[PDB]
């Protein structure tokens, strides 16, 4: 079995890096909707947010699969 | 076959195959004298028929003699 | 060819020819029906025998007749 | 047994007949196609007009009736 | 009235329903008619072809290939200026359709009947009356 | 907000004054009889919606709802399962001893001796043995109790109630527009989300909160009587935590991401359950979690209201290459106008999908206690490999609708049907010399092995003693996954199944499943499975790609989708629809359903099922013949069709006598079908006037003039009956083979 | 950029110029093989056609045969080869009587002379590469084993 | 004592099919109903239909009970 952690302030790190990742990937790649103050929309953040819990958590998964932690 | 598939499916898998043999190369060389048309109607009916009379035939003259020999009574 | 013959019972409808895809049949003027016209066929050479005039004929028996015949590479549909 | 089996041979038989003779009276012509004559023994049809014309031909009964004789010879 | 061989033909992409080598050793069909648009229509042998405005020109191998296409051309864009023509490998063309200018669904003088018979289809004799004799069916 | 709900209120009024005129639906039906063809066109032409009407919004309505009034049937009949085994079965007594009970939820009434149907199936029970696997679903949902099936009977009633409601609401009182219909990525969304992803989220719910702790209890060992209800583990956690101590966290493992806690009930063990021979549960659990977070967010792909999102008609758009011309332009326009369309990818995708269920399904039994039932492994392949070809050619058949009808060349030029169309010949003409090829290198090594051994030459045979046709690819593909443990799927404990190697697995001393070796037999069983699934692709696709002209018949499409000729002419053009293809390509799908159903059936009894000895010797149903008599045909004819036809015919007297009797039915239902297939309706006419002849003679002549059936309908009532009577022959001839030594 | 055009720019002829149909490499090959060689004459296409085809009978036949585990196995290999060489020459010999009307022209496949010319080298060059491959199986011990000889 | 009986009763049903078949034959090509006027032969084609619809009646009657009594047995 893959070893996994409680939460910890590293697995926040990682969560909320993924999740700003996303982000500024939305704000680049989102066809169709000051870099960040046009056009940003609920949906916009919320689709970013909900990608970056998705990549947020497989990154948490395989860094604690692998050790990285 | 012959009884339950009839003649538009069968002339066109055949206007494919003249189409292939005039298209491959090394193959187009060799030439039909008479034009592959499938079977008629009538002429289907017939081969279908001599076929089911034919295999009704060999399949119990088969089963008639092979169970009387094998059995001997 | 194929044998494409008209009867005298044809009203002149002039379905037959409509039906015909090969073009074989065509009006004349014919004074035995009301309508002045009969059914002809100056072209059963390029008769492919699929005897939609036959179904388009609303005469109680089809005053246009086909007759099977001998066959060609124009009366069997032949594009090879 | 002998006397289902003869019943059977009964209904073959005159099966086999009821083809062969709708074929033989019915070869020159019928309301389907009453100038049948015209057109020969062996003929494939007389088209998909008048509801279908498949096996309407004298020798189609014979066709047909060549496995009801089988079946009875069987 | 003979056949321009310089018409300009349909856009095809091409297809493997066209003719095969009894069109350039037995015989050839085209057909041609004037188009107000450039639009597509369906091929007999396949998929879509387009046909330009003006006069197109089309090859196919059979005359219901001919006739298919001018129905198509008729009932869905209004073409009544189709001329079907037989082109043998000689060289020779032969206009086909419609025959003599006019529709064959519409009366025209000078046609002369063929085919016709005086007498209706169940007064045409029986097979052992004309057996062994030269005499015909239809009378 | 382009993404609406629009309906027109009150559109169709609901009264009984068209029930009361048959034929209301067209204008050719609707003048009422005049031959007894109209009785035929009738039916034939009812769901043909787009026959009827113009609109695609009347279209789609009718769809919409005649579908709610197929879920209405599907849930009757499902309460109807439920019902029959609360009040008509043996389950609670199966529930005690699944290895020994045989399950039957059907009883006969004693009326003409036929309450020899109920035979002793155990349990102090007498009935109808059954063979649909309901017994180890409801043992896997862990039902454990009558009273719950009553009320699964109940719910099942009321969604039947709440679906024939919904068609008549959303035919008559509420229906939707064409725009709300023509939202693919709307549908798609919540088909993917919302029924694919919270179905499998609430069922793996379902799984963590009652399948498993009911069916931990019940292999330990628990009577089903003393197994707490269902809902005492939903509050009792500490009770839950005994059997899975993870359940002491509760939910701040999923929140916290420490989803490695969980691993008591969501494990990836892969193999069987030494004690029921099933699947873990655990691990259908996991599954179902894992296929539902997939299938949710799948559903988050495509654009609807808010600008994230996918236009599908820009994917399809964009994806063209030098190959393809202007690439997928045009599919969206289709596949969102054309109904047909839809039908031709999904029945094709349905029974794709349910072929693979029947291969997974045996291979992977899923079910506690369902692979120790051979009955129901054998049923449930049979019927799922019979479901899957059938709508397999139902796809083909409504590609041909499509074709014929809803293909616009105008908004389909240069793309990727103008161009398969346009080389349809190449198409057809490879397809034909693969089919003859493998007709030839596969069907023709049976004829060389029947005529080599019929000469005394086994030495020059295709063998495993003789010439091997090894399947090399097969064997190496089983290696891949008898070594996938540990090595290329390192977290799993054991194979995804033991059909590739490893163990044998017996449950109640029956083998539950076991390596399935790979040899000669086996090679050319499989290319005739390569042969004859190719041939009914070369049937139906030949009926595609023909549909609307060939050189044959330049204007097919006029004729219509189901024509039955042009004539004699041009030689004859009988059978020249894309109709007679789907007609033709039925008996090649029966044809290579029936080769599968054979192979498995033979393969599964002579060298997987049995029983387990001392020493773990597995003695199997036919001892192994498999292997050195499926090479010849005569082995076929005789150690397969011969040797297990013996069930059936010496089944009278017995509970299975039925099966005998259906096996004569069939029989006797296929060979009437050769009266429809080789004969033709005019001789038929012919024969009807003497008999309206007759009826004239007596003044009895019906006003309604009978008429021989048409020939497209001659051929559908011929198929129909040939397909009855031949399934009904193997479902006879299985069932009573397989509840007799399985 | 698109592969596939009309055949020989021709779009109502029934045949589409494809990369598989007409790439260089397949017009190439295509002129390279004797039978659309330039240049070359009925017989000697023959003879070339006719070595080749002889060459590789003699092994199926040698190998899977029914003598294939006697020591005459080869001499019925190339008997059986010679044999099915006889067939296919009896076959061209009847399809160039009834094909081809007589003319005076020898130099094309497709005329009465010249496909006696192409019949004639291929029973040449088809028991001589029969008989080569006699000869080469015979000498190596690795051409009578199945490549089995190295193990 | 098999092979005999087997062989020459398929050799009578092939005959007896030909018969019908032949008369057929005859119907179509060498009939002529002038020279035949209110014969036996033309009186049988008169009344063809009361033959097929009683051949037809006693083909089924047979059938429906024959295989009634023997699927009853069953
Ligand atoms: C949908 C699946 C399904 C299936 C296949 C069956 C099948 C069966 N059930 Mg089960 N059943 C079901 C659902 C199902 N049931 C449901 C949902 C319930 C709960 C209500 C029951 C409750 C139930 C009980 C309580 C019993 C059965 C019994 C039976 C058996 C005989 C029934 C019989 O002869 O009725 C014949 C009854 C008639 C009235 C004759 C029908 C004749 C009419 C004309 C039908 C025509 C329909 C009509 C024409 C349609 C048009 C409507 C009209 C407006 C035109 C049979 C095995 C019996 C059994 O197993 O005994 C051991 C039994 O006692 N069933
Ligand atoms: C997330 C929402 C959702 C869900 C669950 C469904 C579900 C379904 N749709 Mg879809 N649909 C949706 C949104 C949704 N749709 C939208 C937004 C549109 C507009 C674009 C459509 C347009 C549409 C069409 C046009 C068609 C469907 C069809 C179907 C049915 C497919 C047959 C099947 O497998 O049913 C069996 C599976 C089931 C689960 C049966 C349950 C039935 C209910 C309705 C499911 C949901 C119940 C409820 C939400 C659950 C509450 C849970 C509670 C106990 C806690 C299925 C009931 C087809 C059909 O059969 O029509 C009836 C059809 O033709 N739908
Ligand atoms: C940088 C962080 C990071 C790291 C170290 C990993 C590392 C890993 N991931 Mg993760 N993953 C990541 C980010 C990361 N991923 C992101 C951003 C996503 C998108 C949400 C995923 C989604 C993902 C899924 C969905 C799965 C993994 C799995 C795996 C493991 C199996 C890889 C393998 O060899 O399978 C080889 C697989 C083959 C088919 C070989 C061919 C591997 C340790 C898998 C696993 O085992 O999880 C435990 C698994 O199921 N990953
Ligand atoms: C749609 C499906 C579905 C539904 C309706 C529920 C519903 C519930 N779950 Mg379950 N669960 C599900 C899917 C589902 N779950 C899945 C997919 C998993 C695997 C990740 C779990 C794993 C799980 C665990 C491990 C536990 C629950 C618990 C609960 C209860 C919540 C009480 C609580 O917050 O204590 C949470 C306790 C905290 C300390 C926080 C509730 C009845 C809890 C419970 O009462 O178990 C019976 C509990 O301990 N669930
Ligand atoms: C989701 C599946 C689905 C759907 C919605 C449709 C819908 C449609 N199909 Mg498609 N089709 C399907 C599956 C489907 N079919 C499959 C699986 C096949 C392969 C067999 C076909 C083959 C097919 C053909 C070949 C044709 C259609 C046609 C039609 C249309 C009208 C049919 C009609 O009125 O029949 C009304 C219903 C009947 C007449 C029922 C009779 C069918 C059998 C004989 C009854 C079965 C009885 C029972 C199962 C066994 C007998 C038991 C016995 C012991 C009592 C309609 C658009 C036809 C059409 O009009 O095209 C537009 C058409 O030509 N389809
Ligand atoms: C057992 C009966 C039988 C047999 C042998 C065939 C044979 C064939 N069918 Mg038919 N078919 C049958 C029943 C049968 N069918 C029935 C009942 C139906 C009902 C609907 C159909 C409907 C049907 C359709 C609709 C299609 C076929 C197709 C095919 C061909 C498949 C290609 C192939 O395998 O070539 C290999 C040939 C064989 C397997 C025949 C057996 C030959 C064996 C191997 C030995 C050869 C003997 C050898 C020549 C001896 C020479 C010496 C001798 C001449 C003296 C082939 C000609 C397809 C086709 O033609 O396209 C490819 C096709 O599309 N069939
Ligand atoms: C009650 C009505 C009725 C009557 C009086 C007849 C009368 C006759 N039929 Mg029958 N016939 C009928 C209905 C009827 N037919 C129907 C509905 C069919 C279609 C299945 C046929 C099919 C049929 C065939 C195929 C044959 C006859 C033959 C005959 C003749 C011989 C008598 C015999 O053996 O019957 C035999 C009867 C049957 C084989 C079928 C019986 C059909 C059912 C039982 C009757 C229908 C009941 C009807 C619905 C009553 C509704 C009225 C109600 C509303 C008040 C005789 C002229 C035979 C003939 O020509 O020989 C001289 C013959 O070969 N008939
Ligand atoms: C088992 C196979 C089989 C069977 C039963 C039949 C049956 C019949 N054939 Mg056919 N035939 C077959 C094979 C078969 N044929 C084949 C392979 C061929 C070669 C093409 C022919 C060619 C052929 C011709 C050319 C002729 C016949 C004729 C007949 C009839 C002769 C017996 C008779 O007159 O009354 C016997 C009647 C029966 C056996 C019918 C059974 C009664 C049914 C089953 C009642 C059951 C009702 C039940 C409730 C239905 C449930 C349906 C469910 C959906 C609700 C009868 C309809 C002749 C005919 O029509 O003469 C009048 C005729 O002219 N047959
Ligand atoms: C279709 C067709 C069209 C027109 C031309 C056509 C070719 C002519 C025609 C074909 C017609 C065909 C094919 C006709 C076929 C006709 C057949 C097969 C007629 C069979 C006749 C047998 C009889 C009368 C047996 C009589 C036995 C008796 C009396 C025994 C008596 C007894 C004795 C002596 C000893 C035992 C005691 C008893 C029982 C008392
Ligand atoms: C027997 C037969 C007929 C005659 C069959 C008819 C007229 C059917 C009439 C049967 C009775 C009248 C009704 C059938 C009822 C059955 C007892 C069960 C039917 C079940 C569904 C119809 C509901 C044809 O018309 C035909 C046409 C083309 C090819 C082959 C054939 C063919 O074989
Ligand atoms: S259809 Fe019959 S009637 Fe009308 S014109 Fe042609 S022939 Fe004369
Ligand atoms: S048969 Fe077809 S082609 Fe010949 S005439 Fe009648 S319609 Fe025209
Ligand atoms: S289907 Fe019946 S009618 Fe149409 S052609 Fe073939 S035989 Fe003649």
């Amino acid at each position: 079995v893959p070893q996994t952690v409680a939460w910890s302030a590293k697995t926040g790190a990682v969560m909320v890096l993924s999740n700003i990742l996303c982000i500024v990937a939305g704000r680049y790649v989102i066809q169709v909707k000051s870099g960040s103050f046009a056009g940003f929309g609920l949906p916009e953040l919320l689709a970013s947010t909900s990608l970056g819990h998705i990549v947020g958590s497989g990154a948490i998964l395989g860094l604690s699969y692998v050790g990285v932690l | 076959m012959f009884l339950i598939s009839w003649r538009g499916y069968w002339q066109e898998l055949i206007e494919t195959l003249v189409w292939a043999h005039e298209r491959t190369p090394l193959a187009n060389l060799v030439r039909w004298k008479d034009k592959p048309v499938a079977l008629s109607i009538v002429q289907a009916r017939l081969v279908g028929l001599i076929h089911f009379t034919a295999g009704y035939i060999f399949t119990y003259a088969a089963f008639v003699i092979a169970s009387t020999t094998g059995k001997f009574g | 060819s194929h044998s494409v013959k008209v009867y005298d019972t044809c009203i002149g409808c002039t379905q037959c020819v409509r039906a015909c895809p090969c073009d074989v049949l065509e009006m004349v003027s014919w004074d035995g029906c009301k309508a002045g016209q009969i059914a002809s066929a100056p072209r059963t050479e390029d008769c492919i025998g699929c005897k939609r005039c036959e179904t388009a004929c609303p005469t109680d028996f089809l005053s246009v007749r086909v007759y099977l015949g001998g066959e060609t590479t124009r009366s069997m549909g032949l594009a090879y | 047994g002998d006397f289902l089996i003869h019943h059977a041979i009964a209904l073959a038989l005159h099966t086999t007949t009821l083809i062969l003779v709708k074929g033989a009276l019915d070869a020159r012509g019928s309301k389907l196609m009453p100038d049948k004559k015209d057109f020969g023994y062996a003929f494939p049809c007389d088209g998909p007009g008048r509801g279908g014309t498949c096996d309407i031909s004298a020798w189609d009964a014979f066709y047909l009736s060549m496995f009801w004789m089988l079946n009875t010879i069987g | 009235e003979t056949l321009n061989l310089q018409i300009p033909s349909p856009t095809f992409e091409g297809s493997t329903g066209g003719w095969l080598r009894a069109a350039e050793v037995e015989e050839k069909y085209a057909i041609t008619w004037t188009s107000p648009k450039e639009q597509v229509f369906e091929m007999p042998t396949g998929g879509a072809a387009i046909m330009r405005q003006g006069e197109n020109l089309l090859y196919l191998a059979r005359k219901e290939q001919c006739l298919a296409l001018a129905t198509q051309v008729k009932n869905s864009f209004k073409i009544t200026d189709y001329k079907v023509y037989r082109i043998f490998p000689s060289g020779e063309v032969q206009y086909l359709h419609p025959k003599d200018g006019v529709f064959p669904e519409k009366v025209n003088a000078g046609r002369v009947g063929v085919g016709n018979v005086s007498h209706s289809i169940g007064k045409n004799l029986n097979p052992a009356q004309i057996k062994f004799t030269s005499k015909s069916f239809n009378g | 907000k382009k993404v609406s709900i629009t309906v027109d209120r009150d559109p169709v009024a609901t009264s009984f004054e068209k029930w009361a005129q048959p034929g209301h639906f067209s204008r050719t039906l609707a003048k009422g009889p005049k031959t007894t063809t109209w009785i035929w066109n009738l039916h034939a032409d009812v769901h043909d919606f787009d026959s009827h009407t113009n609109s695609l919004e009347d279209i789609s309505r009718k769809i919409f709802s005649a579908h709610f009034g197929q879920l209405s049937i599907i849930f009757l009949w499902l309460s109807g399962m439920y019902f029959h085994g609360a009040r008509f079965s043996n389950y609670s007594a199966w529930l005690s001893n699944p290895t020994a009970v045989k399950p039957s939820a059907q009883v006969v009434w004693p009326i003409v001796g036929q309450e020899v149907l109920n035979g002793d199936v155990g349990g102090g029970f007498q009935g109808v043995q059954v063979t649909s696997g309901f017994f180890q679903i409801w043992r896997s949902s862990g039902i454990t109790s009558e009273v719950e099936l009553y009320w699964c009977a109940l719910a099942g009633l009321i969604m039947s109630g709440l679906m024939i409601f919904a068609g008549w609401f959303h035919y008559h009182k509420a229906a939707p527009k064409l725009e709300w219909f023509q939202n693919a990525e709307s549908m798609l969304n919540h088909h993917l989300s919302g029924l694919l992803g919270l179905g499998c989220l609430s069922w793996a719910g379902h799984q963590i909160h009652v399948s498993l702790p009911v069916n931990k209890l019940l292999d330990a060992g628990v009577a089903p009587q003393e197994i707490p209800l269902p809902h005492e583990f939903l509050v009792n956690r500490d009770l839950m935590a005994q059997l899975y101590p993870s359940f002491s966290k509760g939910l701040v493992p999923f929140f916290t991401l420490n989803w490695s806690e969980y691993s008591d009930f969501l494990t990836f063990k892969g193999g069987l359950n030494p004690v029921t021979g099933g699947l873990w549960l655990s691990d259908t659990a996991h599954h179902h979690l894992a296929l539902a977070v997939l299938f949710i967010v799948a559903g988050h792909m495509y654009r609807t209201n808010w600008g994230i999102g996918h236009s599908m008609k820009e994917i399809l758009e964009a994806h063209k290459g030098p190959f393809t011309g202007e690439g997928h332009k045009g599919l969206y326009e289709i596949l969102t106008t054309s109904w047909h369309a839809q039908l031709a990818i999904n029945l094709a995708m349905l029974g794709s999908v349910s072929i693979i269920v029947a291969h997974h399904m045996y291979a992977m039994p899923p079910y506690p206690y369902i692979a120790t039932d051979y009955p129901t492994q054998l049923s449930i392949f049979t019927h799922h490999m019979w479901i899957g070809g059938f709508c397999v050619c139902g796809g083909a058949a409504h590609a041909g609708i499509f074709m014929v009808r809803d293909y616009n060349p105008a908004q389909n030029y240069n793309n990727l049907l103008d161009r398969v169309i346009r080389h349809r010949d190449a198409i057809i003409s490879h397809l034909n010399w693969i089919c003859i090829f493998l007709g030839f290198h596969s069907f023709g090594l049976y004829i060389h092995n029947d005529t080599m051994r019929a000469l005394g030459r086994t030495q020059d045979m295709f063998s495993d003693t003789a010439i091997q046709l090894k399947p090399v690819f097969a064997q190496w593909v089983q290696s891949i996954h008898t070594l996938a443990p540990g090595n290329t799927t390192p977290n799993a404990l054991a194979t995804a199944s033991y059909a590739f190697g490893g163990d044998v697995v017996a449950v109640g001393n029956k083998v539950a499943m076991m390596p399935i070796s790979l040899g000669t037999a086996d090679f050319m069983v499989h290319h005739i499975h390569a042969f004859t699934i190719h041939v009914t692709v070369l049937i139906l696709l030949k009926g595609v790609l023909f549909s609307r002209n060939s050189r044959l018949i330049p204007d097919k499409a006029n004729l219509g989708f189901r024509f039955p000729c042009d004539g004699p002419g041009r030689g004859g053009t009988c059978q020249s629809s894309a109709w007679d293809s789907v007609f033709l390509g039925l008996f090649w799908m029966y044809n290579c359903i029936s080769v599968v159903i054979f192979h498995f059936s033979w393969k599964m009894q002579s060298d997987v099922w049995g029983t387990v000895q001392s020493d773990g010797t597995v003695t199997h149903i036919t001892g192994g013949n498999f292997a050195q008599s499926a090479i010849t045909i005569n082995g076929w004819l005789r150690d397969f069709l011969w040797a297990q036809a013996s069930q059936v015919i010496q089944s009278y007297g017995s509970a299975l006598s039925a099966y005998g009797l259906i096996f004569l039915g069939a029989h006797f239902i296929w060979a009437f079908s050769l009266m429809f297939l080789f004969s033709g309706r005019g001789y038929w006419q012919e024969l009807i006037e003497s008999i309206v002849w007759a009826h004239n003679k007596l003044n009895v002549a019906p006003a309604i003039q009978p008429r021989a059936l048409s020939i497209t309908q001659g051929r559908a009532v011929g198929l129909a009956h040939y397909l009855l009577g031949g399934i009904g022959t193997t479902w006879a001839f299985f069932l009573a083979r397989i509840i007799s030594v399985g | 950029s698109q592969f596939i055009k009309p055949y020989n720019d021709d779009p109502f002829v029934g045949n589409l110029a494809t990369p598989v149909s007409t790439s260089s490499f397949t017009k190439s090959l295509l002129s390279n093989l004797p039978a659309y060689r330039a240049g070359l004459s009925p017989l000697l296409r023959g003879v070339e056609i006719g070595l080749t085809h002889g060459y590789f009978l003699v092994g199926p036949f040698y190998k899977l045969g029914p003598l294939r585990n006697s020591d005459v196995a080869l001499l019925s290999g190339f008997f059986s080869a010679l044999g099915l060489i006889v067939i296919l020459v009896a076959c061209l010999t009847i399809y160039g009587v009834v094909s081809f009307e007589e003319t005076e022209a020898k130099d094309q496949l497709q005329t009465a002379k010249g496909w006696r010319q192409f019949t004639s080298g291929w029973l040449v060059g088809s028991v001589g590469g029969a008989s080569f491959a006699y000869i080469l199986i015979s000498n190596i011990p690795f051409l009578q084993t199945a490549g089995m000889s190295m193990l | 004592q098999s092979a005999l009986y087997t062989h020459h009763q398929y050799i009578a049903g092939f005959l007896m099919v030909g018969a019908f078949a032949h008369g057929a034959i005859f119907f179509v090509r060498d009939y002529d109903p002038e020279q035949n006027k209110n014969n036996v032969l033309a009186r049988i084609l008169d009344h063809k239909e009361a033959i097929i619809s009683h051949l037809s009646w006693v083909s089924l009657f047979l059938g429906f009970h024959t295989l009634g009594i023997y699927v009853h047995n069953d």
